[PDB]
């Protein structure tokens, strides 16, 4: 699915104080700027480079 | 650099929940030895020359002779009695 079944997607620190806590889309806009589209159904990229 | 309010000042900072303090703390990651794997071979058969090269020919030459020289019958000229 399209996102429809996430909250968010997220990367914590420790336990706590989490550093890019993101919905579905906003997550997938981070994406667009990296691949200049998104990617198929269910795959969320997050890149560390 | 901040301006001090005097009608509505502020303390320090107050203790809040924390983030489980050992979980802030790394191991030490640990190398082990390790090895340039293999027996490397001397030389390599390389697919361009390692010379140098000329932008420009020159022509080259080498030295001939002519042969044995020979004499001739030469057309021999008139005898100057005084018309010449």
């Amino acid at each position: 699915n399209a996102g429809t079944d996430i909250n968010y997607l997220s990367q914590r620190t420790a336990n706590f104080s989490d550093t890019r806590k993101l919905d579905p889309k906003t997550w997938a806009a981070q994406t667009r700027r990296r691949i200049a589209t998104d990617f198929p159904k269910g795959v969320y990229y997050c890149d560390n480079r | 650099m901040a301006l001090i309010n005097p009608q509505f000042p502020y303390a320090g900072p107050v203790p809040i929940p924390g983030p489980a303090p050992t979980e802030t703390m790394p191991l030490l990651n640990y190398r082990v030895e390790g090895r340039i794997a293999g027996i490397q071979q001397a030389r390599q058969f390389m697919p361009f020359l390692q010379g140098p090269h000329r932008e420009v020919a020159e022509q080259t030459y080498y030295a001939i002779g002519t042969g044995i020289q020979m004499g001739q019958t030469f057309n021999q000229p008139l005898i100057n009695t005084q018309e010449g």
